[PDB]
């Protein structure tokens, strides 16, 4: 969120 | 010189044989004979930097690039090392100056445009891919890496061709055996075979046996009994996201309500402590907490794991960053299954069991799994809401004119007490309803000025808006919030006499056949709204474009900032209906909106990603929310929206059994789970390789 942080599921880098 | 080409020419031999060593002691031998040798540097920085030598493979990046000062190739490599050990600006500095030094060379704009990608700059990532493919047409990393960046943002230019594009590029690639350019877990975002989704997985899997095999480590032997552990079964969760991250805010009850009787909890975190309450409650409740963070050697790692003597090793990260599959390669454990974290099959054959259930994953589809099927009796979907958010177990609402649940609310683990100091409360069957009185005037008085609290009655009464300069750990869910809580659609600009219909996912998860579905649904429902987020804000303008070319004008579609965890949760009260995204639907977001009460429309699709939602409801007990064809979606989406009596209906149905059904009840999850592990060890305790557990 602005300001802020908010993680989401991601994928690994290749 | 003419020598140290030969060595270095060997070395290249001995290099695709597989002989990294050998190929690393010819190298540097070409380098003892001919010490001002840039290829041979280059060389052997590649092989380091894939041994993970990051540092000792930049040394050698550096020797190239003074040798070669037009050497852009090394400056590229070297800025891929940087980025691999972390180091962003350093990374972008390379990248900046290997296209400086050959402004054509396409390689380079593509790795400056994943830097701006991964830094959360779209517009400029997808103007550095298009000059990568401006330069070099056929690039299938850059196209695939642009493709996403598309979809990130929701712009759907050349839409269904770009998706035939991506598709011929995986069958290409996947015929000329090499790793495809689009991700396994972005593989759910385009209509790929589930054969194609399952090749590209596994690709993924082969790749971490090859990092794993250069070890050289043997077989473990593996425990045959629970007598060396008691009679419990020694459980290990693997996961990077231990922490602040969606994986915790559903499933950190969990290793506390294990029954120490029959199990031994073991909790891998392959990240470092973050100071939050989500790490500190996993390590306190875990028998055992690892941090494998600090033992970067998977071989060193595995070991850890082999010594503890676990039985069942948990993958809860499988294609997501932070993963270290390199573990589960090297099969510590006898028994290893996907969990929660990854939805999608890892294609990997170290990979046993991946524990979904019977409406995710129907026993029909086995086929687009690489892991045996082993179900929950109800979904494998779980989150920890009753826990985090308690104070959203009840509400009450203001009344400021009929009565409406969704206007402005209050929830608070004190309201009852606030209710009980207050004349002319009524109770509707049950919600209390608070007329417009002077402490509703003086409610509704601080939200229009912004003001952060008010007191009444001594109790503590905030707005909504404003939890991050009351209590930042509730605002983030790391506390309960201490205070009553005031949410309302005037804090958002909603309309009070109108049909809210809503979304919180990331936007990337919306397609052109789904916000069509929803302008149908939208034009059935004169009286209603979209409330959407900025996430990313640059989508908005995407999204409002293609609304306004499907004949919806601006004002139908609202969008709010991304809030904190608390807030998002609380706020999703405000809505009359979930629309669920078909392409993927919610996950942590769909238990997100049933928390608040908020009845979900969803269509269930072939890929596990698009079928959770559907999990979720029939756990729930709201089958008649799960579309069978769009034409069902939107006559159920239209008629939640029309037929008030119908709505209310299933409202109270999503209020009540988020707390009746098994959905959000940790304890029952983790004794279903401890069912399920005993199903598996006895199954090769017995002797039996595995099979689909799905009774
Ligand atoms: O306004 C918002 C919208 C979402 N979220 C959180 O952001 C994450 C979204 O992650 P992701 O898109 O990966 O969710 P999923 O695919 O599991 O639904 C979840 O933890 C949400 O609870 C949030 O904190 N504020
Ligand atoms: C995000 S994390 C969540 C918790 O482990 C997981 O279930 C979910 O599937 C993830 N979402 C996507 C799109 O991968």
């Amino acid at each position: 969120y602005p300001g802020g942080s908010t993680p989401v599921s991601s994928a690994n880098m290749m | 010189p003419t020598h140290a080409d030969s060595l270095n020419n060997l070395a290249n031999i001995k290099r695709e044989q597989g002989n990294i060593e050998e190929a690393v002691r010819l190298y540097r031998k070409a380098l003892e004979v001919f010490p001002e040798f840039a290829a041979a540097h280059s060389n052997l920085a590649s092989v380091l930097q894939q041994q993970g030598k990051l540092q000792e493979a930049l040394m050698h990046y550096k020797e190239a690039i003074r040798i070669s000062p037009t050497f852009a190739d090394a400056y590229s490599n070297m800025g891929n090392t940087l980025k691999e050990m972390q180091d962003v600006q350093g990374a972008l500095q390379c990248y900046t100056r290997a296209i400086q030094i050959n402004p054509a060379f396409a390689d380079a704009h593509s790795n400056l445009a994943s830097i701006h990608k991964d830094s959360g700059n779209i517009p400029e990532a997808i103007a550095s891919y298009r000059t990568a493919l401006k330069l070099k047409p056929d690039f299938p990393d850059a196209y695939c890496n642009l493709a996403h960046c598309l979809q990130i943002v929701c712009d759907w230019t050349d839409y269904d061709e770009r998706m035939k594009k991506l598709v011929s590029i995986v069958a290409d690639q996947l015929e000329k055996n090499r790793l495809p350019s689009v991700h396994p877990h972005h593989s759910m975002l385009y209509p790929l075979s589930h054969g194609f989704r399952k090749a590209i997985a596994e690709r993924h899997g082969n790749l971490c046996l090859d990092k794993i095999n250069v070890l050289h480590k043997p077989p473990y032997e593996h425990p045959k009994d629970l007598k060396l552990s008691d009679g419990r079964l020694r459980v290990g969760y693997v996961s990077s996201d231990f922490g602040n991250h969606p994986t915790s805010h559903l499933m950190q009850s969990i290793p506390g309500m294990h029954n120490p009787d029959k199990f031994e909890v073991f909790c891998y975190a392959l990240s470092p402590d973050d100071g939050t309450n989500f790490r500190v409650k996993v390590m306190a409740e875990a028998n055992h907490f690892i941090d494998l963070s600090q033992i970067p050697c998977n071989g060193k790692a595995a070991d850890r794991i082999h010594q503890d003597g676990i039985h069942i090793l948990v993958n809860m990260n499988g294609y997501t960053k932070g993963a270290r599959n390199e573990l589960f390669a090297l099969r510590p454990a006898p028994i290893q299954a996907m969990w929660l974290g990854y939805p999608g099959t890892s294609g990997a054959l170290f990979m046993d069991y991946i524990i979904t259930d019977q409406e995710t994953s129907p026993a029909e589809v086995a086929e687009q799994y690489s892991e045996k099927l082993a179900y929950m009796p109800h979904t494998f979907f779980i989150g920890d809401h009753a826990n985090m958010f308690p104070h959203l177990k009840k509400k009450a609402v203001i009344d400021f004119k009929h009565i409406y649940d969704n206007r402005i609310v209050l929830n608070g683990i004190d309201l009852k007490a606030f209710l009980d100091s207050l004349p002319d409360v009524k109770i509707v069957k049950n919600m209390p309803v608070i007329p417009m009185n002077t402490i509703a005037e003086a409610v509704i008085e601080m939200i229009n000025r912004g003001q952060i609290q008010i007191t009444i009655n001594g109790f503590s009464i905030s707005n909504g808006l404003a939890t991050t300069q009351i209590n930042n750990k509730a605002a983030t869910g790391e506390e309960v919030p201490r205070t009553i809580i005031v949410t309302t659609r005037s804090q958002y600009g909603l309309p009070e006499d109108a049909i809210v219909y809503c979304n919180f996912n990331q936007l990337y998860k919306i397609d052109p056949s789904t916000l069509q579905m929803w302008a149908n649904i939208l034009k059935r429902v004169p009286n209603s709204v979209l409330w959407l987020l900025r996430f990313p804000a640059v989508g908005e303008p995407n999204i409002q474009q293609y609304a306004q070319n499907m004949g919806l004008p601006q004002n139908r579609i609202i969008f709010s900032p991304v809030a904190p965890k608390e807030e998002h949760v609380r706020r999703g009260q405000l809505a009359d209906v979930c629309l669920d995204t078909p392409l993927c639907n919610g996950h942590t977001t769909g238990m997100d909106v049933l928390w608040a009460g908020t009845p979900m429309v969803t269509m269930p699709g072939e890929t596990l990603a698009s079928r959770v939602a559907a999990s979720q409801l029939t756990c729930l007990g709201c089958l008649e929310l799960i579309a069978k064809n769009r034409q069902e979606y939107e006559d159920i989406a239209v008629k939640l929206g029309t037929d008030l009596e119908y709505l209310k209906k299933v409202r109270g149905k999503v209020w009540k059994q988020r707390i009746s059904s098994p959905l959000f009840n940790t304890k029952q999850y983790t004794m279903e789970l401890e069912r399920l592990y005993l199903q598996m060890w006895e199954h090769y305790a017995a002797g039996n390789k595995p099979d689909h557990m799905i009774k």
